């Protein structure tokens, strides 16, 4: 014992559990989940069927109306309108909209993409060229539906539903530590470890570690990418939030107004996913170490500037994870392992079953011992299983699956940049 | 209740629920350690638990038994293996006698209403389930074996049931839990920055998990199996405040005589081979056959084993020398040839199981471990131990009481009799009393009388003058004033 | 070995309780379903 | 099935009408056995789509039979412990006050101060009771079964019926032998992740039967089958005294074999020491060096044929076997030898030296005699002796159930009384007994005694402190009815 | 003479038969065994018999 | 299952253990080419050995 120092180890970093997402406590494994979808139009499980009420969608206004009796022309690239009359367009955002012509004239001959009519129209719509219209049907018309009266063809139109569903199912995780004798009995010597137990440790801590760890990425595969679409500035880089373009902060200059500049986009960002999933302001964003750095630091509530230490919030990844509540509204979460420096945002509610991305446990830690009677060597290790689920719905550009049952588990073509739930921002010049 | 576990403790499951949430509801915070006094082992759950299932109650108990509860069992087998012995169940006998006493044409443990209640017909219902609990274990046959078995191994359990078709009169006959079989938890259920001390109702759950697959002696036929977790309101539980030096790991009162319990074994058995080695005769014979190869030797070894061998033994069922007659001889002639020219082959004679003893140190171990198994030193009028022993039981008797606080209240509860809170302000006194040993009480009693009536005597002189009547009353014979009004009362009484 | 095996990831299968080993499913449980909200 | 073993058929529908009443009981939702002592259960665990019973009867067969095997050795162990001394004074000691009996003295004797239907059941009850013990033949053995019970660790007897009219012809019971019936318990039932329910478990027996000669054991063997009999058809009674765990019922006397061996082992060790060696003892060698085996023998002959004593001790008469007188001033020894050398002589060995100090062997013989369960002033009235009458009585009050038992079975069967009035009878309907009167006198005199010195010294105090219901009650320790009834007593006694 | 058999089963399989139907089926495959074992005995003296 | 009901145990305390038996035989030599046993059940006695 040459002046033994004391010994060394790091820290274990903590986990933001599942603070943000579905719990789901299983007692079997492979779970199901269902939903219904009103849908209208005599068919409720049909190519083109519609669905009754969606969160990017408006309604077919004219549906129990006019649109009963009448089909309306619809607009298309390079057609020319007749003043007065009335146009159909379902949107890719937006959905159905029915715009009466106040002029003669053409749309776009030269448009490709659906995106590039809508944005035609939608200037045409900004021009007043296109204004948006309902009315009910003449009730002479009305009068004789079911054929009364020698009629023909003039049913009412119907509405129903088509329940379907998802399912899930649960991979698994194991790791041992396949040790030794000769060592264990000499940390026993140096430092008077079991090193049996220190092990049983980091193996459960590593499993509980990737598992949350996979959660996040998760969440950030999933989600859509913010300051696009409805949330974009057009004088903006598409995505990604900077403090040395004054595009993004409205000129400013002087971080005491300059910060609030990410809080506004934050809350934009938020609504967005409101309106993209139907349930709610989002409530909870994690975050880069430097973003948060900047969020507690700025006065985040309403005033003319202000600025100071980065002391509204906790900032460290030493003994939390869980920062504290922005503005008192959204849950800040720190991405202890970030790997640029961004941020995503995202909406959980109080029924486990509306978050976007959803865990669901079955088994988890199981112990494992034993050793090996060639050289009687331990053997030691853990064992878990639980699978993951995304929301039916959580797409949300689609109003329905094919087949009427799908994986309700993650992949590229079900989830990847789609989710309703959550947004991206990537963020540049803390 | 997340999942319908084991529908069969349901009622069982609604009441520890029922009380889970009304300590949430409850302002139970701002405490740094798990408000856990004494009972069950701790353990802790996350923020909003996220450890449920019962799956996860199982890792609890892994690692609160492969490397804790493992090690309460062999507590367990080693009280039966301390008991075993004599010189120690005894010291148990004189214990359980003591504090429950068992006499004819008169009472049993009691309940004993004498403080403020609602009435005296909630009273009568109170008596009649305290002895229906009685009545259910057959205590007043079988009490010395409950309470015997609950200070041995330092614990008593007793399931309890529902119907559950008419669960409101549910409570019938408590059973007995196998011992080492059934682990008991309390989780806390919380967690903050770094270091919760708010409110959590703890779970009070237990597992069962035993097999005969893996004997701790062989003979048994059935146990727990698989692991099955009951809610804490399904048993009737007690134990002495004893534990280690950490942890939840109860002892008993007897753990303090284990040492000693052994080392008085340990004495004992090797005084025992001390003098029995060597009590026969013992020789070894060297003899002198060289050049020979040991199928030629063993001829001239056998001519001496076969002769010099007093082939007989002590008849031990009868005090006789198997075919030695006459009885004894005067001399026993032995002769040896030699073949060498030197006088080396002979026989060698061993020194015999002879008496050194000054046995005393058995004695002073002995003494130690009477005392060490909880026993006055007045054992193999009124003193001091005796006095201290009185002290002890009624603590083992007040601790071992819940046996019966506990039916009690539920079964009352559950048919509603009372409420909840009421039992809460009710107790502070619903005790129960044990019977005492009137020979003995009597003689205490007598004594205490004689030393008055002495101190009365020696005043009398001075009354007139000193020491009014009433205030010797008061100081000498320890009355009361309403005592003594009594006595004057029923003095004119007699006198008429 | 008695191998319960598994499922293909294949929704249906997972459904039906088909598995590749030696022990089928009843079926998953129910976690609830979903309907949307009804705009204000 | 046809209940091929018709022997029992009134004693099987007895069972099945208990069994039927527990099938009929709320007791579910019970993990534990719900068995305290007895016979011995285990997991026959059936009526569920698993069998696992099938392991259970697997079990009993293949491994036939440690349990009663064990029996055996601890009973015949009791019997050879209750052979040496001592420990039989100390069984027959607490067997007769057990069961004290004398000229026109009482017996065991039904004590039914409880209410009942009628007056005229409680005379039924008491008649039937006094046949119990005339078939036990009580007053004649009633100390043989207690001694049984007591040692053995356990008492039980086989009932009879007719069987043509079983509730009105019974008869006397057999006291059966030890050692050869087994008691079960058999869970018969299961559920979700194990049993759960009631688990009534018939608790029938089954006897071995057996034909031992002078085998002193089943030497050859005990005699094949054994029947499997339901519990109504048997009266038992046992200590509570088991093994470690489980139903391994052990006899009074077990707690004290370790010392009983120990002290045997001792005074076997003690008589060996003293005894060997107590004989001359000598070797006589003689130097036959370098001459073969063919010469060397008779030279060795030569002094072991010539110089060998004559002389035994005659144990019938004290006398030396054949030697008058009875003996020479010396013993005339000669020896001629080959050289000057010590190899040709004579080497004496040590005798029957003395040992004890008799304290080792009286430590144990002490501990022993007191784990015997007996006084340590045997070898006015103490603790001890209280202790002992406290004893006797628990000891008496197990045993009770061999009266109670054919006592319910014939009234039952007779009904006289129904098993619904026996269940709330008992309860306590208990069997008194006779004591030894004369040491119940002599403590009831030392307790008067001390109570009159008491009085007598508050005597200068009862007109001003201590009043005379006061004195009566708390000094003489009289009731108050018993305080009214000496005062009337008196003022009659006075004309 | 001996006889011997092997259970060799999956812990999954166990941990899910338990939520399935309740069935560990540890001691499901114990049983079985032995019941075939005493089973294959049961007959094997049969035809002793029969031999014999 | 048929378990033993028809047959004999003898258990072991000895893997691979021994059995015996003895004949009662008359000629005085225990073994001998012709030899025959007193009382075998077939057979009858020989009322003339131990007479005529």
């Amino acid at each position: 014992g040459p002046a033994v120092m004391g010994m060394v180890r790091r820290a274990i970093p903590n986990l933001i559990a599942f603070d943000i997402c579905g719990v789901q406590p299983m007692n079997s494994p492979t779970g199901q989940v269902f939903a219904l979808r009103a849908v209208y139009g005599k068919d409720p499980v049909a190519a083109g069927a519609k669905e009754a009420f969606h969160p990017m969608y408006g309604p077919d206004a004219m549906f129990s109306g006019q649109g009963a009796a009448k089909k309306f022309p619809a607009l298309a690239a390079s057609t020319q309108t007749t003043v007065g009359d009335i146009y159909t367009h379902f949107f890719q955002e937006t959905g159905t909209v029915y715009l009466q012509a106040s002029v003669q004239v053409t749309i776009d001959a030269g448009a490709t993409d659906a995106a590039k009519l809508d944005a035609e129209i939608k200037k045409q719509m900004e021009a007043g060229a296109l204004v948006e219209i309902a009315e009910g049907m003449a009730t002479s018309i009305a009068e004789l539906q079911e054929g009364f009266n020698g009629s023909t063809d003039n049913p009412w139109n119907e509405m129903g539903f088509r329940i379907d569903k998802q399912v899930i199912e649960a991979k698994s995780r194991q790791l041992k530590a396949a040790y030794s004798i000769e060592l264990a009995q000499d940390l026993r010597a140096v430092h008077g470890m079991d090193a049996d137990a220190e092990l049983s440790g980091i193996l459960a801590t590593e499993i509980m570690l990737e598992i949350n760890r996979e959660v996040v990425d998760w969440i950030n595969y999933s989600a859509q990418v913010g300051k696009s679409g409805m949330t974009l500035t057009p004088g903006s880089k598409a995505g990604v939030f900077d403090f040395q373009d004054p595009i993004d902060i409205r000129g400013a200059r002087w971080a005491g107004e300059s910060f609030k500049a990410l809080l506004f986009q934050i809350d934009k960002e938020a609504v967005e996913i409101a309106r993209q999933t139907g349930r709610g302001e989002g409530n909870f964003i994690i975050a880069s170490r430097n973003v948060v750095n900047v969020l507690a630091s700025v006065d985040t509530g309403i005033s003319y500037a202000a600025q100071g230490l980065a002391t509204g919030f906790s900032t460290d990844t030493t003994k939390s994870v869980f920062a504290g509540v922005l503005g008192g509204k959204y849950r800040v979460y720190i991405d202890q392992y970030a790997k640029q420096d961004y941020f995503t945002v995202g909406y959980k509610g109080p029924n486990e079953m509306d978050a976007g991305i959803y865990y669901a446990p079955y088994v988890a830690l199981t112990p494992l011992r034993g050793s090996d009677p060639k050289n009687f060597q331990p053997v030691m290790g853990f064992k878990t299983r639980y699978g993951i689920g995304i929301n039916p719905f959580a797409e949300s550009a689609a109003q329905a699956p094919a087949s009427r049952i799908q994986s309700g588990m993650p992949s590229i073509l079900n989830s990847l940049g789609k989710n309703a739930y959550f947004r991206r921002v990537y963020v540049k010049g803390i | 209740m997340k999942f319908n576990v084991l529908s069969l403790f349901a009622p069982w499951a609604k009441m520890d629920e029922r009380n889970f949430k009304d300590q949430e509801k409850e302002d139970l915070v701002s405490i740094t350690a798990p408000k856990l006094d004494d009972g069950a082992r701790e353990f802790e759950v996350s923020s909003n638990e996220a450890a449920s299932p019962y799956n996860a109650a199982f890792q609890t108990i892994f690692g609160s038994y492969e490397p804790g509860m493992k090690t309460t069992r062999e507590l367990i087998d080693t009280y039966r293996n301390l008991m075993n012995n004599y010189e120690v169940d005894n010291a148990v006998s004189e214990i359980v006698s003591d504090a429950i006493v068992y006499e004819d044409d008169t009472e049993v443990v009691a309940l004993n209403l004498d403080k403020s209640k609602f009435s005296p017909k909630i009273k009568n219902m109170m008596l009649d389930e305290f002895s229906d609990v009685l009545n259910h274990l057959s205590f007043q046959r079988k009490g010395s074996d409950h309470f015997r078995r609950w200070y041995v191994d330092s614990r008593i359990f007793f399931h309890k049931i529902i119907d559950p078709k008419r669960p409101k009169e549910g409570i019938k006959e408590l059973r007995r839990l196998d011992p080492r079989q059934v682990q008991y938890v309390r989780e806390i259920i919380t967690e903050t920055e770094a270091g919760t001390k708010i409110v959590k109702g703890y779970k009070e759950y237990f597992i069962y998990d035993t097999a005969h697959e893996s004997y701790a002696c062989d003979g048994r036929m059935y146990e727990a199996g698989t692991k099955i977790k009951i809610p804490k309101a399904a048993v009737v539980y007690a134990h002495s405040g004893l534990v280690d030096c950490c942890g939840k790991n109860i002892i008993g009162y007897l753990h303090r005589a284990v040492k000693p319990a052994n080392q008085l074994k340990l004495l004992e058995d090797a005084v025992v081979i001390y003098r029995i080695t060597r009590a026969p005769d013992r020789r070894v014979w060297y003899v002198d056959t060289g050049n020979m190869p040991a199928r030629k030797a063993a001829e001239h070894m056998q001519h001496v084993m076969n002769t010099m061998k007093n082939r007989v033994v002590y008849d031990a069922s009868t005090g006789k020398i198997k075919n030695q007659q006459h009885n004894m001889s005067m001399t026993e002639d032995y002769w040896l040839q030699r073949r060498d020219g030197k006088a080396v082959t002979e026989v060698d004679t061993l020194p015999g199981a002879d008496n050194t003893g000054n046995m005393e140190d058995i004695r002073w171990f002995r003494q130690a471990l009477y005392m060490a198994l909880r026993v006055p030193l007045s054992r193999i009028s009124i003193t001091r131990d005796e006095l201290t022993f009185a002290k002890f039981i009624r603590e083992l008797q007040h601790k071992f009481e819940e046996v019966f606080l506990d039916p009690l209240k539920t079964n009352l509860l559950l048919k509603g009799i009372i409420t909840e809170d009421e039992w809460n302000d009710e107790i502070n006194n619903i005790k129960i009393e044990f019977h005492r040993d009137s020979y003995f009480a009597e003689l205490k009693e007598a004594e205490i009388l004689e030393r008055r009536i002495n101190m009365l005597t020696m005043a009398e002189p001075f009354i007139g003058k000193y020491i009014s009547h009433r205030t010797a009353m008061k100081d000498i014979l320890q009355m009361t004033d309403e005592e003594i009004e009594q006595e004057a009362k029923q003095i004119e009484e007699e006198s008429k | 070995a008695e191998i319960g095996g598994d499922h293909g990831y294949n929704a249906t299968n997972i459904a039906a309780g088909q598995t590749s080993g030696a022990v089928t499913q009843i079926g998953p449980a129910v976690m609830g379903m979903v309907r949307r909200a009804i705009p204000n």
